[PDB]
């Protein structure tokens, strides 16, 4: 899992 | 204001979360998927207490908050008994429910299975119960993706070199279409998230990410013992969800009086997306099988  | 109070149960720590509904109707028991994520990603369901529906969150082995047991007892079929020795531990014998998300699902499934003992519902948001066949269709699902990213996924994966930035390019992107769609990852699930890349579970029991399962449970399939599960029951899933509703489909088919009810225009972390009715239907399925 990620992100911004 | 929920008593987030902690609980030592099989020779580890667990934290628990739960908001006493007001006029306690019904004890919703919750489940998050990952593995190796949290619940503060279903935090969304504290808009049930209104309908006194109880709502206890809970991190499992090793996740979140709770501590990891012995590496040894790293798998699904412990994850149960977990959820028994808590469950149990916190009201001895009660009729409640249980909502699992995604893994939770699954998870939620397994329990369901031997002790259904103590079930009065059984909520899965967009779950399975071969994990295999849910990969196989992430896959197509992938395909369908626009080449640029459909070719660095296999490229970079077929190597390990997930680190890659072309590869997260990709990773990103396809999160923002099957786990969140249109819109801004919210805090409660960030942090979820957040602790899967940073807990010892989502890196050993179940791989890089959603779709680069390599961990501890590709093998998993217990389709056929959901069969064996009578019990009411409520299954939802989105158009476009990474665990896509034909999965959800089995389930609902290998269990009767299951009324399978696909999320439109909804990806995979529903309860926030169309969560504003989200919640209405498990409640109204609640309530009703009283
Ligand atoms: O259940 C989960 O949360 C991840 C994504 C599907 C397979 N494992």
């Amino acid at each position: 899992p990620l992100g911004g | 204001e929920c008593i987030e109070n902690y609980a030592k149960v099989n020779g580890i720590y667990i934290y628990y979360k739960l908001c006493k509904a007001p006029e306690e109707k019904a004890k919703l028991m919750t489940m998050h998927g990952g593995p190796g994520m949290s619940h503060d990603y279903l935090l969304s369901l504290r808009d049930m207490t209104k309908e006194g529906i109880t709502v206890l969150f809970y991190d499992q082995f090793g996740c979140g908050r709770s501590e990891e047991p012995d590496q040894s007892k790293f798998t699904i079929d412990y994850g149960v008994e977990e959820a028994e020795a808590l469950r149990s531990k916190l009201f001895g014998n009660e009729k409640v429910f249980l909502m699992g998300s995604a893994y939770g699902g699954a998870l939620a499934l397994a329990y369901a299975v031997k002790y259904q003992d103590h079930l009065k519902g059984l909520i899965v948001s967009g779950g399975l119960s071969s994990v295999p066949l849910t990969v196989k269709e992430m896959n197509r699902l992938i395909d369908e993706l626009p080449a640029k990213y459909r070719d660095a996924i296999k490229k970079y994966g077929s190597s390990g070199s997930y680190e890659n930035p072309e590869y997260q390019e990709a990773v990103n992107y396809f999160y923002h279409q099957h786990l969140l769609r249109s819109e801004d990852w919210p805090p409660e699930v960030l942090k979820s998230l957040e602790y899967a890349e940073r807990r010892n579970v989502y890196r050993i029991m179940n791989g890089p990410n959603e779709f680069t399962i390599t961990g501890t449970i590709k093998d998993w399939d217990i389709t056929d013992k959901i069969s064996a599960i009578k019990i009411p029951t409520l299954i939802t899933v989105g158009e476009y969800d990474e665990v896509t509703p034909n999965v959800a489909r089995v389930i609902h088919e290998k269990i009767a009086g299951s009324e399978l009810h696909v999320f439109r225009d909804c990806s995979h972390l529903t309860m926030w997306e169309d969560r504003e009715g989200y919640n209405k239907l498990l409640s109204d399925f609640i309530l009703k099988h009283l």
